[PDB]
């Protein structure tokens, strides 16, 4: 049942009580990628981006369309970022929904689970409506958004969003401080060191633990700069000041899907220069030109420059990256991705040696582990 | 009535915000016909390919590689700390 | 130009030209090539000799600290003559910049660990002995990650036809689940993308 | 420094099947389709194996 | 060829260490044969493996009798615990699959050009 | 201050001085390399100028700004590994001239 | 030999055939020399593409639409 | 910026440290919440009542497959080789053939739908605009010989309902 | 169809009895709708 939406075996060997001792064994969920990823073109290999991890949609695609506009040495329009912080930071609503609860279920309690997912539906809704699926969709792309979104949502969006900060404090009357919990969690797990950078840890267990950094405000994505947040911090290094992240890092959310309700600019979607986005359906429909670049734009691909990148961001649960070798033609050589859980548990045998084993299961609920995505 | 205010003992008092929408209170359909505007120099008479270009930029400029009163240049300032940022920071 | 067109900035690419002149200046035992990538990132060509020496500089000082390790890779390309290549990406966490440390190889020939210096290529160094053969000394434990118990055959290399020699099956006939060659319902087909007349005319290769 | 020279033709085993001494590879220049007058399809040498039966399913 | 060899230095310490490993392995085959609860004839378990270190017979160098190793001094990791479930084991031993005619007019009849 | 504030750390104690040993410890260890290599026309070089600020202006906090380190109590820990390597710099002999140029083709990148 | 699977399995096939359906058409005319032949109604349908009927009887019903088309 | 969570220090005197022994002692605390928050049930439950009632969808979605045909019938697919070259996962398999007229059609056309990973990326390469995403998750068949389809499994399955097809399209065909 | 007083339990449907070749009524499965509902009971208009 400790699975965590995800399938790993781990072995330990225990000292009569104490664990002392942990050496996990990934590699259930591998799936065959990079290897498969050569051979698709840059529009058809979108997806197996998509389907990395469960959670967070919109926030990987994030992170790989801005590793090839920069190949392409072209921006998108500004219609087009201005979406990209409003369901870009409308899933960090999600994985943070997920990892208060779906961990929290480890440690035993019932409502906080069926207490909020109810919700996490009617956001579930705003995928579909902008595009067509449930969960994993294919929206953004190398040209920026897909497709318009409807005459709606922007009175679907103001209508939930002042209803929600409400339900985020059905989850802290019912968790803070509420004693059983604050004694399941206090002073556990705690990497404070200058290991717990050495390691190369990704975003939160940092920013909860003292050293201070961000890859949101330090470097802009896509319009970024313009609006304003603060970025939670912890005192101590254990779990229960990883996750106070967690909830005053949902209350911050509720600020900029309300800051970016208002400034989003009338223009296009796509990037304009139509070599590397497609024409609409009035335009290939008609006009010559606009089979030529339609036609031969769903056989090969665009022509994207050698030479090599990389990029980052912050996803809901650390950093993502990219490293995309590309051979000056079609289809790509090496894409490299590195996504967390070779950091958050390269360091899992390392921190519990010296407590109990039923702290082992609500050690890792802190990290965030999510598989498959240790496809890695 | 007296099952009213016992939603109300509680959890403080909402009565507005309610986890069902079910009723009233939402958007209806998509009635109207839109028209996407197509604005970033989609004209004639001007717009003319090779100023809009994209791409075919250079290769990496290389630096001194094989076959001075240097301050220890860093490769940029450091950073400055942050604020403490007033919203209720403690 | 500017509508659609990224704009550059120049800043950035002045100080990463400078900043990454005398990292071939103070250690010339060991690297030979340096540049700028049009995109300010830099790319330090080194030998295979100096791995844990050269980080080590970079681990510290007080005008380069990178202490974050991020992102070890590789890269494996058949007529390069010394086959695969290695990749380590750090970032420094005062300065805010990104310097990547290529290191070339071949299967036989072994490197050294960089275990020591950083304890995060404790599994990014079990992997590559799975997927490409790379052999790493000196490391505390080297096992089998991301792979069966049966994988004899490296994959990721460009050796491995994708679908690997042995298919899977369950057979009834006693009791366990036993492998036999790989036999498909279709055949994966191959096409054929690769369009003629050079769109690119600044990569031009050279003359001959 | 263990430098410790010697010669021996360098080859490795075991990894493949029993697909070493089957097969005969071939390095070959592609010939260019010729519908289209495109230069730019040539210039690597690759190479390409054997074909064996494709049936019917 | 100049490149630091891995732990030999030419062919005796060497062929000092394919003598040592098979011992370890001659000498643990059968516990496992009891532990999994596979049943075979323990002295079929005392073939295979002399069966595989005579195979690999014409190799000229070290650093590849070195580099075999690395893989070999490994599987006695897994086989002398228990991290195989029985199937990952008796994968050597092919049971089921039927036999390849390896001679000739038996292929004629059978398959088209191997 | 009782908060080391970046955690792992704990503040013991005394500053002004605790810097002025290890610079002093550095320019001296600093001079027994080779004077060609550029390393200690460096090394050296920051420690001087950064020590020019120390001595010195109170309080402590005023210390911070135009010593770019963290708080001070890291810049210590700045300036403690510093040194771990330039005495390991004799071992190991960056100054001597390049060994093993590549087989004269190889960074080439379009293959 | 194959004949065997869909064996009180009813055999989906498909009733109508457009082998030709299209004959039933009254191919129309115009009275003029080339004509635009987007079909089905305007932007879904065939690309616009302009044929010549000049023959003696004939037309051509240009290869998407198959509706048959003259004057 | 910055923020400071759980950086705090009891106060320390004597009319506090009551009101923290008037917690762990008489539980003042934790009858707050559950004592409480969960009742609160007294809110009608949320359930779509399943075999008969259902939820919401949106004109844009996914699902089963279909292909239409003009006013009288065309087969409108002119079998142009795309809807197969830009399919991810590759299930589409398409063989034409000339008709006998001359006009060019299909014969084996065959969507796997267990290869299909439902991309929307078959419905926007078609330019005759033939091949469409049905809004139907009429499915589950009990045996995997089925599921791959033929061409004259599909052509019905999508004449079964054009009413629900051909006014999405007239919805959503404004945007793109 | 309800007074509009709720959303998403609001519109609902009644099956009756063997529709085609069908057994009687507490086999109800529900691909039985007309191929016109699905632009009305689902709700996507
Ligand atoms: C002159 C006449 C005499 C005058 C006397 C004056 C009054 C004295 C009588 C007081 C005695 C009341 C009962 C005894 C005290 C309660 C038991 C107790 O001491 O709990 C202490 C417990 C320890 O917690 P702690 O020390 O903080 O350590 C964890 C730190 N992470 O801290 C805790 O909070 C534990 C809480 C209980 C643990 C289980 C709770 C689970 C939920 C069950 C609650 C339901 C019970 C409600 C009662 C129903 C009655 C019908
Ligand atoms: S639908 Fe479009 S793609 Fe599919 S076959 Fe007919 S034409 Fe080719
Ligand atoms: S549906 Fe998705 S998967 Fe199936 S063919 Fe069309 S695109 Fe390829
Ligand atoms: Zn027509």
């Amino acid at each position: 049942h400790p699975a965590a939406h995800g399938v790993l075996r781990l072995v330990m060997e225990l000292s009569g009580e104490m664990v002392r001792k942990c050496d996990p064994h990934i590699g259930l969920l591998h799936r065959g990628t990079e290897k498969l990823i050569e051979y698709k073109t840059y529009l058809q290999a979108l997806p197996y981006f998509d389907r990395l991890d469960y959670v967070s949609m919109m926030c990987n695609e994030q992170a790989y369309s801005l590793a090839v506009e920069k190949l392409l040495n072209i921006q998108p329009p500004p219609r087009a970022q201005w979406i990209r912080v409003l369901f870009g930071e409308i899933t960090r609503l999600l994985n943070h929904i997920m990892a208060v609860t779906t961990h929290a279920l480890d440690i035993g309690a019932m409502t906080p689970f069926f207490w909020m997912f109810e919700e996490r539906e009617k956001m579930f809704e705003f995928y579909e409506r902008v595009s067509g699926a449930r969960m994993h969709a294919a929206y953004v792309r190398p040209g920026g958004v897909h497709q318009d979104l409807p005459l709606g949502l922007m009175d679907d969006i103001y209508e939930f969003s002042k209803n929600f900060s409400l339900r985020i404090d059905e989850l802290e009357e019912m968790l803070t401080n509420n004693r059983i919990w604050r004694n399941r969690t206090v002073d556990i797990g705690i990497v404070t060191a200058e290991d717990a950078l050495n390691y190369g840890f990704s975003g939160v267990m940092l920013r909860g633990s003292g050293i201070q950094w961000d890859l949101r405000k330090t470097q802009p994505y896509d319009v970024y700069d313009q609006v304003e947040f603060d970025v939670p911090i912890g005192s101590r290094g254990d779990c229960y000041d990883r996750y106070l992240c967690r909830v005053e890092e949902m209350r911050q959310s509720i600020r900029i899907i309300s800051q970016c309700l208002n400034k989003m600019p009338p223009g296009e979607i796509k990037v304009d220069d139509a070599k590397v986005s497609p024409p609409k359906r009035a335009e290939m429909k008609t006009s010559m030109e606009s089979l030529i670049h339609h036609f031969k734009l769903y056989t090969e691909g665009y022509q994207v420059p050698p030479g090599a990148t990389y990029t980052a961001i912050e996803a809901p649960k650390g950093e993502f990256g990219v490293y995309l070798v590309s051979d000056g033609s079609s289809r790509p050589y090496r894409c490299k991705i590195k996504a967390p859980g070779f950091a958050h548990l390269a360091g899992l045998d390392k921190m519990s040696k010296g407590h109990m084993l039923a702290d082992v299961v609500a050690i890792i609920g802190t990290q965030d582990i999510v598989f498959g995505e240790v496809d890695r | 009535r007296f099952i009213q205010w016992l939603r109300n003992w509680a959890s403080g008092r909402d009565l507005q915000a309610k986890l069902q929408l079910r009723y009233q209170e939402i958007s209806k359909r998509t009635q109207p016909p839109p028209k996407l505007p197509v604005g970033p120099s989609h004209k004639l008479s001007n717009n003319y390919y090779c100023t809009r270009d994209g791409r075919r930029e250079a290769m990496p400029p290389s630096i001194v590689m094989s076959s001075s009163e240097k301050k220890a240049v860093s490769p940029a300032p450091p950073i400055k700390r942050w604020e403490l940022s007033q919203d209720e920071p403690y | 130009t500017r509508p659609t067109v990224r704009p550059r900035n120049d800043v950035a690419h002045k100080q990463l030209s400078a900043f990454g002149e005398y990292v071939a200046e103070i250690l010339p035992k060991y690297v030979q090539q340096v540049q700028v990538s049009c995109f300010n990132e830099l790319e330090i060509c080194i030998h295979p000799d100096g791995v844990i020496p050269v980080l080590t500089f970079l681990r510290d000082h007080s005008n380069a600290q990178f202490k974050s390790l991020a992102d070890l890779t590789a890269v494996d390309i058949p007529t390069r003559q010394n086959r695969f290549e290695i990749v380590y990406n750090l970032l420094s966490l005062r300065f805010n910049s990104r310097i990547r440390v290529k290191t070339y190889t071949d299967e036989l020939t072994p490197i050294e660990s960089s275990v020591p210096v950083y304890k995060a290529a404790n599994w990014y160094e079990r992997e590559i002995w799975d997927m490409f053969g790379v052999f790493f000394a000196n490391h505390p434990d080297l096992r089998r990650i991301l792979t069966d118990y049966g994988f004899e055959g490296h994959p990721f290399r460009k050796d491995f036809p994708l679908s690997g020699y042995v298919e899977l099956r369950y057979d009834d006939e006693v009791k366990r689940v036993v492998a036999e060659p790989v036999e498909l319902a279709q055949e994966f087909r191959k096409f054929d993308l690769n369009s003629p007349w050079e769109a690119f005319p600044a990569y031009r290769q050279p003359p001959e | 420094i263990t430098v410790d020279e010697k010669l021996d033709i360098t080859t490795i085993t075991g990894v493949p099947e029993e697909h070493i001494k089957t097969r005969k590879a071939r390095i070959f220049v592609p010939a260019r389709n010729n519908m289209q007058s495109g230069v730019n399809n040539t210039k690597k040498w690759k190479m390409e194996f054997d074909t064996r039966e494709r049936w019917e399913n | 060829t100049s490149v630091k060899p891995i732990f030999s230095r030419d062919m005796n310490e060497a062929k000092r260490r394919v003598r040592e490993l098979y011992r370890a392995w001659y000498r643990e085959v059968p516990n496992t044969v009891h532990l999994f609860q596979l049943d075979i004839s323990v002295k079929q378990g005392r073939d295979k493996v002399r069966e595989m270190f005579k195979k690999n017979a014409h190799i000229t160098d070290p650093r590849v009798v070195d580099l075999l190793v690395i893989k070999g001094k490994m599987e006695l990791e897994e086989t002398i615990k228990v991290w195989k479930q029985r199937t990952h084991v008796m994968r050597f031993f092919h049971e089921t699959e039927a036999p390849r005619p390896k001679d000739f007019l038996s292929k004629f009849y059978v398959g088209h050009d191997p | 201050k009782k908060t080391t504030g970046l955690v792992g750390l704990a503040v013991c104690e005394t500053p002004h001085e605790r810097l002025k040993i290890l610079y002093t410890k550095i320019l001296d260890v600093l001079g027994h390399i080779p004077k060609n290599a550029a390393y200690r026309k460096y090394t050296e070089q920051i420690t001087n100028e950064k020590l020019s600020m120390v001595k010195a202006e109170p309080d402590v906090k005023k210390l911070e700004e135009r010593l770019q380190g963290g708080q001070i109590e890291e810049v210590i820990l700045q300036a403690e590994n510093e040194l771990s390597l330039a005495r390991k710099m004799i071992q190991w002999k960056p100054w001597e001239p390049l060994v093993e140029e590549p087989p004269a083709s190889q960074w080439k990148w379009p293959i | 030999y194959r004949k065997v699977r869909f064996v009180g399995r009813q055999k989906e096939v498909n009733e109508n055939f457009a082998i030709d359906l299209i004959a039933e058409q009254p191919v129309s005319q115009v009275g003029s020399r080339v004509i635009s032949c987007d079909g089905g109604g305007g932007a879904l349908g065939h690309p616009r593409v302009y044929i010549n009927l000049d023959k003696e009887t004939k037309t051509g019903t240009c290869g998407y639409c198959g509706l048959q088309f003259r004057q | 910026t910055y923020k400071y969570v759980n950086l705090r220090e009891p106060s320390m005197d004597m009319k506090s440290v009551t009101d923290r022994a008037a917690q762990t002692l008489l539980w003042t605390e934790l009858i707050r919440g559950l004592g409480m928050t969960l009742s609160y049930l007294f809110r009608e439950p949320a359930t779509i009542n399943y075999p008969f009632e259902k939820g919401p969808l949106s004109p844009r979605f996914r699902g089963e497959h279909a292909l239409r045909r003009y006013p009288s019938g065309e087969e409108r697919c002119i079998a142009c080789k795309l809807c197969e070259a830009v399919c991810p996962a590759q299930a589409i398999t398409i063989e034409a053939e000339p008709r006998a007229d001359g006009s060019r059609r299909t014969t084996r056309y065959d969507i796997d739908m267990t290869k299909c990973i439902y991309c929307g990326f078959c419905q926007e390469a078609c330019p005759v605009d033939a091949i469409v995403e049905g809004p139907n998750f009429e499915f589950s068949t009990e045996t995997h010989e089925e599921l791959l389809y033929n061409k004259e499994k599909l052509l019905n399955n999508g004449d079964k309902w054009e009413a629900e097809i051909a006014a999405n399209i007239q919805a959503d065909y404004l945007y793109r | 169809e309800d007074n509009k007083q709720f959303f998403g339990r609001h519109r609902w449907v009644i099956y009756t009895t063997e529709m085609n070749g069908k057994n009687t009524f507490w086999d109800v499965d529900g691909s039985m709708v007309p191929p016109e509902w699905h632009r009305w009971l689902h709700c996507m208009t």
